[PDB]
RNA sequence: GGAUGACCCCAGGCGGUAGGGGAGCGUUCCCGAUGCCGAUGAAGGCCGACCCGCGAGGGCGGCUGGAGGUAAGGGAAGUGC
RNA sequence: GUGGAGCCUGGGAGUGAGGGCGCGAGCGAUAACGUCCGCGUCCGAGCGCGGGAACAACCGAGACCGCCAGCUAAGGCCCCC
RNA sequence: CGUGAGGGAAAGGUGAAAAGAACCCCGGGAGGGGAGUGAAAUAGAGCCUGAAACCGUGGGCUUACAAGCAGUCACGGCCCCGAGGGGUUGUGGCGUGCCUAUUGAAGCAUGAGCCGGCGACUCACGGUCGUGGGCGAGCUUAAGCCGUUGAGGCGGAGGC
């Protein structure tokens, strides 16, 4: 038994919550709780909903006990890019993208 | 006992009970043929000079076919020469049957 | 100068061996004493207000 | 039929005298030996070759001027960094650095070339410390 | 095509590739090079190889028992039905794509709707309609016409 | 009528990538690196089915001349003595009768010093 | 040889840039077609270590797809990166 | 002397920057990886193969495909090999 | 965009039907998870198909004494599907990218970041040869006219 939680859309760049998302793949729900907690980080708050929102669906939708629960599967992937224009000098207009996550959270039950 | 014989331009060693792929032969499925003998060892050793008179492996075609396909590719740089073929070496299949010593 | 400049895109083995050293280590966290929330060591604890035994601070 | 392929052996240790044997033409000797290319079922891309012990390099000979005349060289890296060393120096020093690097250059150049040499086991006077290998005296 | 000509970047000195106007073909938005433009495709092919030709036509279904004549129509004054009876009675169930050639109009309107039947005045009989069809019925009116146009 | 480039480009470049399976980085990954990659592979194996027939017989050879110096002679000898006895075994089954079968080709050795 | 490009047999030629010549493959469209394939699944996509072909390619199978496709023989080009 | 010989009529070209080497000269300085002719060759187009450490034109030799068979060529046969 | 004359884009598709997801759950929201609709919801509106470059998670094999146009040939190890195949690659052998331009390029000479799509020998009229047919001291019609409405015929002026 799973469950997961997606948040689309996530206006923060993939490499960088990717490095948040990687200190709690495989931790226990409690222990990616305080890793997130006190992770210097902008891309903990967001992995920190997702984490939150698939704990739910765990515990009200799916059947699973908070208490065993550990995130299974966490992963970051891309969503489309906001273009936007950086003037730079002589007339030259650069295009920054201001990039976009996709953040997966997939719990899983540790029994026993 | 085991026989070094001759076919296709090539040589083998070989004992009852084994199956050989060799060049085609032009012998139908099922057939029976003797292969020349060079070389008897195991028992007795009699060595061919260049081939042993009485001697002759028995062999029965199991079939023919083709090996699984070779691509031949060639390319020159800077020439515009590129050509590509497709290679099946046609065999026989051979089970050796008896060594007539 | 005269405007060095990349000879070679970066292939992808190249630039995520670069990245061989950019694992986050996780926050050094202790519990706290008295009141097994945990925390980072030599903080004043944010859940209950403790520290070196007693109360410092309204949580 | 396809070539015959020996499945793992137990790897033969052998002994040299090397007392006043001809450097060279002892060292083309030992190569093969480390090769395996004495042995009939020899494959060109696995070690099984012989474990080589020799002693007494110290007392290795060297025909014509060579004492004098032979230069070892090796390179720094460093602006001025060729240092050169000559045989009769290299002998009073090192002596097992002399059939050494004979032998060495007489190996593949390679990973198994390299495996090849750690084979070899060169000592200067007539001991050595390989017993527990009981190693079979040949003459070359 | 509708662009101007006036030419989008400078001969030299921008880095980019030259070019003109972006009407080129080599531009996305461009003209196109040698595509189609309105044509004629006929051509006067000579008139005894149309005459010769009508001639073999018939003549090749006259070689297979599929050339039908006939005197008249019984019965059919303009109904399908009418035709259909007829047509029975003349050996042709439909099984078989049949040019009608008649002068008939009301023969030709009755027939036309027949999925099997192709319709046609005698001085319209052409061989694409005889070679596309199994079988040939001819008035002797019609079939009168043919031959004096492959005289 | 138009005739687009439609499926059949798309089509040309799977073929080209299927066969660049397993080659490093955009080898396996780019249609035109594929290509390179490729003309360079079909002539080495071409090249290489050629001299594979010789790495054998080098090898062959090697171990002939092994099992020969066991019995006091050199490759260059035995294969002479062969020739004067007339005996026509080829070099991949002296290879293997050297290896599988030292008695017989203790028998060999022994008519090829007699021949001479 | 057999009569005819049916296939067998013997022999010989077969490195190639510019370039000449030959034979084919595939794309869009037309006749074939008021037909035929098609929701028991069109085209298209993704796989395949299978079959045919020297090759360009063509089959066949599984998955995806969900409404089209189109033979033998011919015709015509916005036809292959 | 039956050869991818030759000759005749016609269709289609491409080429009209060559280069190394050997021999014969001129120019140059009995210089140049020089230059300019002649006869030949090879590379060009044989940057395919063996030898020459490596290397278009030096030596060996003209690659239709396959073989875990045999004989040689130049060059080699102490080890690398 | 340009003072202006003037330049001048991109951008189509849920489903048969909105039945366009009540209500609950996490969340400030966005987003999601259930529930529900539908033949189908990785048809959920950022909607048919959904290739490729590109980014990621999971797994198999592999890699920290090694020298490399990245392959190829050989053998052996491991993993997979079941005298065989597939994946992977330790060691050994061999090995100077593609295109262009050149006498000659791996060349330290040009061009190309990668991928998809667009992208260059045609058409008319005349000519010249060849070729498939028709007629042959003859061959052929043009414009037009009649017919048809994807039907053909007439038309001899004229041309060779
Ligand atoms: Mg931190
Ligand atoms: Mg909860
Ligand atoms: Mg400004
Ligand atoms: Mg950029
Ligand atoms: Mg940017
Ligand atoms: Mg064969
Ligand atoms: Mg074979
Ligand atoms: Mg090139
Ligand atoms: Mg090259
Ligand atoms: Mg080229
Ligand atoms: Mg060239
Ligand atoms: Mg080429
Ligand atoms: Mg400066
Ligand atoms: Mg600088
Ligand atoms: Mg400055
Ligand atoms: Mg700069
Ligand atoms: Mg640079
Ligand atoms: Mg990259
Ligand atoms: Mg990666
Ligand atoms: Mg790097
Ligand atoms: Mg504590
Ligand atoms: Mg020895
Ligand atoms: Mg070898
Ligand atoms: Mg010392
Ligand atoms: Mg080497
Ligand atoms: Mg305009
Ligand atoms: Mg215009
Ligand atoms: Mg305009
Ligand atoms: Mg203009
Ligand atoms: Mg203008
Ligand atoms: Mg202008
Ligand atoms: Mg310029
Ligand atoms: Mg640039
Ligand atoms: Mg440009
Ligand atoms: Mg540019
Ligand atoms: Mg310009
Ligand atoms: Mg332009
Ligand atoms: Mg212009
Ligand atoms: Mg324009
Ligand atoms: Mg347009
Ligand atoms: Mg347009
Ligand atoms: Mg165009
Ligand atoms: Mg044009
Ligand atoms: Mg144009
Ligand atoms: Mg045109
Ligand atoms: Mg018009
Ligand atoms: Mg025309
Ligand atoms: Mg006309
Ligand atoms: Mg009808
Ligand atoms: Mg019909
Ligand atoms: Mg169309
Ligand atoms: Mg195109
Ligand atoms: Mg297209
Ligand atoms: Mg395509
Ligand atoms: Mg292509
Ligand atoms: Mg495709
Ligand atoms: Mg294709
Ligand atoms: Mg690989
Ligand atoms: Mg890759
Ligand atoms: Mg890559
Ligand atoms: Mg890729
Ligand atoms: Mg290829
Ligand atoms: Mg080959
Ligand atoms: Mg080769
Ligand atoms: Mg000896
Ligand atoms: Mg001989
Ligand atoms: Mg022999
Ligand atoms: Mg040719
Ligand atoms: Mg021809
Ligand atoms: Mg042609
Ligand atoms: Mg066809
Ligand atoms: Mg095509
Ligand atoms: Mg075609
Ligand atoms: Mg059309
Ligand atoms: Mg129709
Ligand atoms: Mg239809
Ligand atoms: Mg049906
Ligand atoms: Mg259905
Ligand atoms: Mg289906
Ligand atoms: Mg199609
Ligand atoms: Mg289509
Ligand atoms: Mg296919
Ligand atoms: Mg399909
Ligand atoms: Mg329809
Ligand atoms: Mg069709
Ligand atoms: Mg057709
Ligand atoms: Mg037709
Ligand atoms: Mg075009
Ligand atoms: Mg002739
Ligand atoms: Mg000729
Ligand atoms: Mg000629
Ligand atoms: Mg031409
Ligand atoms: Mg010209
Ligand atoms: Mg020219
Ligand atoms: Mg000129
Ligand atoms: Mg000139
Ligand atoms: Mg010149
Ligand atoms: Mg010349
Ligand atoms: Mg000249
Ligand atoms: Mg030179
Ligand atoms: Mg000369
Ligand atoms: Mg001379
Ligand atoms: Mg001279
Ligand atoms: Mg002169
Ligand atoms: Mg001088
Ligand atoms: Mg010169
Ligand atoms: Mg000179
Ligand atoms: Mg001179
Ligand atoms: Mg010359
Ligand atoms: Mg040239
Ligand atoms: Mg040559
Ligand atoms: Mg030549
Ligand atoms: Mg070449
Ligand atoms: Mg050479
Ligand atoms: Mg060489
Ligand atoms: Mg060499
Ligand atoms: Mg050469
Ligand atoms: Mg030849
Ligand atoms: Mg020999
Ligand atoms: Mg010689
Ligand atoms: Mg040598
Ligand atoms: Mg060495
Ligand atoms: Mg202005
Ligand atoms: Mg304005
Ligand atoms: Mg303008
Ligand atoms: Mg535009
Ligand atoms: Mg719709
Ligand atoms: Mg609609
Ligand atoms: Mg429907
Ligand atoms: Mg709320
Ligand atoms: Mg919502
Ligand atoms: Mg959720
Ligand atoms: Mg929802
Ligand atoms: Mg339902
Ligand atoms: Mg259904
Ligand atoms: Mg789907
Ligand atoms: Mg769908
Ligand atoms: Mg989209
Ligand atoms: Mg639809
Ligand atoms: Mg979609
Ligand atoms: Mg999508
Ligand atoms: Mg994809
Ligand atoms: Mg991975
Ligand atoms: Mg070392
Ligand atoms: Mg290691
Ligand atoms: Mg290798
Ligand atoms: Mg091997
Ligand atoms: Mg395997
Ligand atoms: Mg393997
Ligand atoms: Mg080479
Ligand atoms: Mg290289
Ligand atoms: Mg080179
Ligand atoms: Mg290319
Ligand atoms: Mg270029
Ligand atoms: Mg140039
Ligand atoms: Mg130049
Ligand atoms: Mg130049
Ligand atoms: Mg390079
Ligand atoms: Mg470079
Ligand atoms: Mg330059
Ligand atoms: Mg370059
Ligand atoms: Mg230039
Ligand atoms: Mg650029
Ligand atoms: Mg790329
Ligand atoms: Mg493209
Ligand atoms: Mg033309
Ligand atoms: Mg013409
Ligand atoms: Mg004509
Ligand atoms: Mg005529
Ligand atoms: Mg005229
Ligand atoms: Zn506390």
């Amino acid at each position: 038994m799973e469950a997961k939680a997606i948040a689309r859309y996530v206006r923060i760049s993939p490499r960088k919550v990717r490095l948040v998302v990687d200190l709690i793949r495989g931790k226990s729900l409690e222990e990616a709780r305080n890793i997130l907690r006190y992770t210097n980080k902008r891309g903990a708050y967001f992995v920190a909903k997702v984490l939150e929102s698939a704990a739910a669906n765990a515990v009200n939708n799916h059947d699973m006990l908070e208490d065993r629960l550990y995130v299974k599967a966490a992963y970051v992937d891309e969503g489309p890019a906001l273009k936007r224009v950086l003037p730079r000098a002589r007339g030259r207009a650069d295009i920054i993208k201001k990039r976009t996550s996709h953040i997966t959270v997939i719990l899983g039950e540790k029994h026993g | 006992m085991f026989a070094i014989v001759k076919t296709g331009g090539k040589q083998y060693r070989v004992e009852p009970g084994l199956k050989l792929r060799v060049e085609k032969l032009d012998a139908e499925p099922g057939a029976t043929v003797e292969l020349p003998v060079l070389l008897l060892g195991g028992e007795k050793t009699v060595v061919g000079t260049p081939v042993v008179e009485g001697a002759s492996v028995v062999a029965e075609v199991l079939g023919h076919g083709r090996g699984k396909k070779i691509l031949v590719s060639k390319f020159k740089a800077k020439v515009q020469y590129r050509r590509k073929k497709g290679h099946r070496q046609p065999y026989t299949e051979l089970l050796i049957k008896e060594i007539r010593g | 100068a005269k405007h060095p400049v990349p000879k070679k895109k970066t292939s992808k083995a190249r630039r995520d061996a670069r990245r061989s050293h950019h694992a986050l280590t996780p926050p050094t966290l202790v519990p706290c004493p008295e009141c097994k929330a945990m925390k980072p060591p030599h903080t004043v604890c944010p859940e209950c207000g403790y520290y070196a035994g007693r109360k410092v601070l309204e949580v | 039929m396809k070539t015959y392929v020996p499945k793992q052996v137990e790897p033969r240790w052998v002994l040299i005298d090397a007392e006043g044997k001809t450097l060279g033409r002892l060292a083309t000797k030992i190569a093969t030996l480390l090769r395996g290319k004495h042995r009939p079922d020899w494959t060109p891309n696995v070690a099984m070759g012989d474990f080589v012990v020799v002693v007494n390099a110290d007392k290795i000979r060297v025909t014509g001027k060579k004492l004098e005349q032979k230069i070892y060289t090796r390179y720094s890296g460093y602006p001025g960094g060729l240092k050169k060393i000559p045989l009769e120096k290299m002998l009073a020093t090192h002596p097992e650095r002399v059939l050494e690097h004979a032998v060495k250059g007489m190996l593949p150049k390679g990973p198994l070339g390299r495996r090849l040499f750690k084979r070899l086991k060169v000592y200067a006077g007539p001991d050595h410390p390989h017993q527990a290998q009981r190693p079979e005296k040949l003459e070359v | 095509v509708a662009y101007s000509g006036r030419k989008i970047w400078p001969q030299k000195h921008t880095g980019r590739a030259r070019h003109g106007d972006i009407g080129a073909p080599i531009f996305v938005g461009g003209g196109v090079v040698f595509g189609p433009k309105p044509r004629d495709y006929s051509y006067t092919l000579p008139k005894k190889v149309r005459k010769k030709g009508l001639a073999m036509a018939v003549a090749d279904r006259a070689r297979e028992g599929k050339l039908l004549l006939v005197e008249a129509f019984a019965g059919v004054n303009g109904k399908t039905k009418e035709f259909l009876a007829w047509a029975k009675e003349a050996g042709l169930d439909g099984s078989e794509s049949v040019l009608l050639v008649t002068g008939n109009e009301l023969v030709r309107r009755a027939a036309r709707n027949l999925p099997w039947v192709v319709t046609l005045a005698p001085e319209g009989l052409n061989v694409y309609d005889i070679v596309r069809t199994e079988r040939l019925v001819m008035d002797l009116d019609a079939w009168e016409v043919f031959q004096n146009r492959i005289g | 009528p138009r005739a687009k480039t439609g499926v059949v480009r798309r089509r040309k470049h799977k073929k080209i990538l299927k066969l660049a399976k397993g080659y490093w980085g955009l080898r396996s990954k780019s249609f035109r690196k594929a290509r390179e990659t490729l003309f360079a592979a079909g002539n080495y194996a071409y090249a290489h089915r050629k001299r594979r027939k010789r790495d054998f017989r080098r090898l062959w050879i090697v171990r002939i001349n092994a099992a020969c110096r066991q019995h006091g002679l050199n490759y260059s000898t035995f294969i002479h003595g062969l020739k004067k006895a007339g005996i026509e075994v080829d070099r991949k089954n002296l290879a293997d009768l050297a290896v599988r079968e030292p008695q017989v080709f203790a028998e060999l050795v022994e008519r090829a010093k007699a021949a001479q």
